[PDB]
């Protein structure tokens, strides 16, 4: 018989940066 | 069991279309040959859940004596060496060999995902086999397939191409009249009291669709049954007879039902019921009348704009200094407007993942438009609409993309399915200029600092459920409290109540202390003049003068 | 005797309304079918149980299974799925057919969240097939035949919207935190079989319990019993052979065991964010009599005296903000409130709550305030509000206005679409001019208490509080110290005391050194203070003091247009 | 190898690690060499990917537990040692973090002598001058 399979690989996240107005 | 055309309600145009499509090529093939057109082979159905699509399919299966064969999307696959192909093949073989039958596949999205989106090998086989058999069932073989999908965007376009599935039928949601007949259909098999007037019931039922009306009816019946069971002492051992013929659902049951129910679409974002009424907001009367008129006129007097051929203004933005009942007005409309209401806090939508944020904005706006009419309350607009600038502190313009998506999905508003956007910001200067468009949040309401009579209204409306002295005049405080915001008056009254509580509990445990070694439980059953004087001796102002100056300048701009 | 342990409707308690709703829904269509044919409409045959963990959902289901005489079939969530392709749907089909055919039956779907997430957020295949098959089973042709489906969840928002429509799950019951009477009832049911001494007072225990739900109460009882066992297993030996019959009886878990277990345990929600119980008492905080009495007055009555508030029909005052020069003792007052007051305490630092990811600060704030209102009544201490409350728009260059979104989130969360039953925010800031204008508004933080530099009698009170445990010289008088210190703060007096202790310990260890070479000092002497106050300074300078007094007098000027105000 | 072990599929990276360890203990007393663990064992606190948490937990468990190891030794190599969870950097997992810095001019002499031990060359060239002018090179 042919079996099934579950799969969950990854995603994409977002970072936040700080700047200085010299 | 016994469901027919009488059972179906609303969607008369769609019902007539489906009736033609399913009867004419099956009861009159000779007429189709005579006119000279090959009758269609496939029809798909889509729309929000609970619109009676499956009910309609059962009615079509029953009314027409043609042989029927039910298949459900997720029920055609198997395990033994991919017998799913054999299952579908044998289904089609039985449908042809038995009679000029009719085949109905429900929830095709379960058995027809986009090729790229589904990963695996058995899915490819079943989808391709569905394609080839749907092609091979020729026109002269007198069978037709009916497709019923809850979500139309979950199917690859290859199944939608002309010649396999050409006729679409957007069932959608019913109108007020459609809701009226649905109520009549549902209530024609129960003992209804005389005082029921379904026209009003359809005037207030707004976001309910198809099945929710049945829920309302059944739950109302339950309310009547419980109201009449406790009074009669219906013992668990006994059976009552004389009560049976007297049970009748009253109007108050339906009022209870409408007050405690929610359209299934809005079930996710339901907020717990917090009582607010238009009499509690004493001040800002002109704003109250303007808001009620502008929000109710499209919902009760449509004909005026149709004769005028104009689109009444939709958006509005509240701005003003802190604590002047803006959120209170939002609560009041949410409670006593006779329309749906979805409030969202600014920061809830943002998230760390990529894309989900705007997807959530799409979800909320889709939900708002589906159960139209609705009133979207945007509190703290100073969180989403920020001056983009060249600051570059954004995460790749994530805020910028979110605001642009909100602009694109709120500016594509239609006169049909009216959704009223309520704005509320504390600092009006940091919102983008794009929000003042006539087609987007046009109205600009300013909530000013209250005056003497407004302040008196605030006090008397805020202490309605409050025991007071008989000989007390509130004009003096109004003359004294000049720049005092409503929240500050709340502070004053709460402090006075606190002093009253202090005196009450002091007298209480005092009297008890002499007791150990009924009368008046509270020797001070209401606040008193000296309590108010002591609460007012330590009162403060809420808003400084700089905020008043800057808001006055902002108002002076227009 | 499994019959004895079987839990009826009597066992479940504190949620009599939901109990009645479920009991009628399950029995009336199976006890008075003629009545339901007479009314005209059919009953609902789908219900969704939801609520926080440890409320009684599974217990409620067990009671229903024990009481109702119909067939009962149970389906755990993940149990259906199997590796081979297309068996889960087979499991659902066989379950449903056997349940329906074999007399009228009750389905219970435990942890539905494992099955129906959203139909569009998942990316697998088998799960979408299980949800579609479930939808078909709920509604279609011959959808159900005298069968009703119950589901239980802790996060109902992760459920497919199609499941929350009439015909699939008609009614949603909300089994939330029990009230004082509810917790009293659950305590009574859980203590009906153990042996109690007469001294026990369950009413008081329900009174001081503020957020415990169900299993929390059970845990309290169990641990108390264990403590009693560890109190009466100390007089008796191990006795591994067997236990004598004179000790097994007359155990009697007394009320102090309950008090001890309540003082140790915390609600099941708060244990994630439990803080150590720093030991402080009201006698430790010298001076500031009006501030301590005001705090006690505003915190203990709304939580203990709701009848009067209902009588007058006004909501209580919620917020409070301490502000003043550093070291006057605001954080000390917070410590006292945290340790002595019965209400729950959530200690959070100022910038502790920020986070690297985008929007996760706002999620963290939402989680903390939802947690606070979940186990209410609670008091939340926001130390150094000037870290979190910046004047909006002042920072052109920033991380995308993350501070602005944070402060706006706080503003809406402390005042929004919330019942606002019992949440007390305490503010403590050493730079009160930089706080956002809206935070100082009444209705959010209405009480601005200035803690000025202590007066001579207040410095004397502080000194008496700070030497309440140290052994002291009989002939030593603090009045000279008070008369001599004028501009000092409480921290400075603590510094003087610590210096005196330092000289005392130095002399003690030296004298012990000579003693061993071949307790001399019973207490601190006068000369230790004479030499310990020669290195004394003032912490806050005149500039900061003039700033704080200017702020206070600006508020007092804002207090204008007040007079005798005769009525 | 560093990144070879990790797999997108659920429960394969840890499966590979388990297979490697069991065969290594089965065959004979042996030495393992997990190079660039930093690509296998990042900070659990700062990571979001579930598979890295899974592999680091599996490594922690197998390296120390109930009768974890029996006459086996393991060696790790990283280019930076800070980006690893502390639980790995205690006794019983990685005892002593021995450093290996840039070679000295002497070390340049020995490495050149090793390199030239089999390559025929002119006699004029001198190794010490080459090492002195080869400053900054490594390995
Ligand atoms: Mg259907
Ligand atoms: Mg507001
Ligand atoms: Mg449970
Ligand atoms: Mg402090």
């Amino acid at each position: 018989a042919a079996a099934a399979a579950a799969a969950a690989a990854a995603a994409a996240a977002v970072a936040v940066a700080v700047a200085v107005a010299a | 069991n016994e469901v027919g055309y009488d059972d179906i309600g609303g969607c008369r145009k769609q019902m007539a279309q489906i009736r033609e499509m399913v009867e004419l090529p099956l009861r009159h093939p000779q007429l189709f040959k005579a006119i000279g057109i090959k009758p269609p082979r496939g029809v798909l159905m889509y729309g929000p859940p609970g619109t009676g699509k499956t009910l309609m399919a059962r009615a079509v299966a029953n009314e027409t004596g043609a042989f029927f064969f039910l298949i459900n999307g997720p029920e055609v696959m198997s395990k033994m060496a991919g017998e799913s192909e054999s299952n579908l093949r044998k289904a089609f073989e039985e449908a042809e060999k038995n009679a000029p039958a009719i085949i109905f596949i429900d929830e095709i999205d379960s058995i027809a995902p986009k090729r790229d989106k589904t990963n695996g090998e058995v899915e490819r086989r079943v989808v391709s086999q569905l394609l080839t058999l749907m092609d091979g069932m020729k026109a002269r073989s007198n069978v037709v397939v009916i497709a019923a999908t809850n979500r139309p965007n979950s199917i690859d376009p290859a199944l939608r191409r002309f010649g396999r599935f050409d006729r679409e039928v957007d069932i959608g949601i019913p109108d007020a009249t459609g809701r009226l007949e649905v109520l009549r259909i549902h209530t024609k098999n129960m003992k209804l009291a005389d005082d029921v007037d379904l026209e009003a019931l359809a005037a207030e039922t707004h976001g309910y669709v198809g099945a929710d009306i049945a829920s309302l009816c059944s739950e109302a019946a339950m309310q009547q049954i419980r109201e009449k069971m406790d009074l009669i002492d219906l013992d668990e051992d006994e059976i009552d007879a004389e009560v049976l013929d007297s049970l009748g659902v009253t109007m108050d049951n339906f009022r209870f039902a409408l007050g405690n129910s929610n359209p299934s679409a809005l079930r996710e974002t339901v907020v717990e019921s917090v009582n607010v009424t238009w009499d509690d907001v004493g001040g800002l009367d002109e704003i109250k009348e303007e808001l009620k008129e502008t929000v109710e006129y499209p919902v009760l007097h449509p004909d005026q704009y149709t004769k005028f051929g104009l689109s009444p203004s939709k958006g509005v933005l509240f701005y003003g200094p802190p604590g002047t009942g803006k959120t209170l007005l939002a609560k009041a409309v949410a409670t006593e407007v006779s329309a749906n209401f979805i409030s969202v806090k600014g920061p809830e939508l943002l998230s760390m993942w990529y894309g989900e944020s705007e997807s959530n904005i799409r979800d909320i706006f889709d939900k708002a438009r589906a159960a139209a009419p609705t009133v979207v309350f945007l509190d703290e607009l100073d969180s989403i609409a920020k001056a983009r600038g060249g600051s570059l502190g954004d995460a790749g313009g994530a805020s910028d993309r979110v605001v642009n998506q909100l602009l694109t999905e709120m500016d594509g508003m239609n006169a049909k399915k009216n959704v009223f956007v309520i704005g509320a910001t504390n600092r009006p200067d940091q919102i983008d200029p794009a929000i003042l468009r006539p087609g987007r949040l046009d109205q600009l309401i300013y909530v000013p600092l209250p005056d003497e009579n407004a302040r008196l209204s605030i006090l008397n409306a805020q202490l309605r459920k409050t025991p007071l002295e008989p000989g007390l005049e509130l004009t003096a405080i109004a003359k004294a409290t000049q720049g005092f915001s409503g929240a500050d008056l709340l502070y004053i009254v709460q402090r006075a109540a606190k002093y009253a509580i202090k005196d009450s509990i002091e007298a209480h445990r005092q009297h008890e202390a002499e007791k150990e070694v009924e009368p008046e439980v509270d020797p001070v059953p209401y606040i008193t003049k000296e309590h108010f004087a002591e609460a007012m001796k330590t009162a403060k102002r809420s808003v400084s003068d700089a905020e008043l100056r800057r808001y006055e300048a902002y108002s002076q701009q227009m």
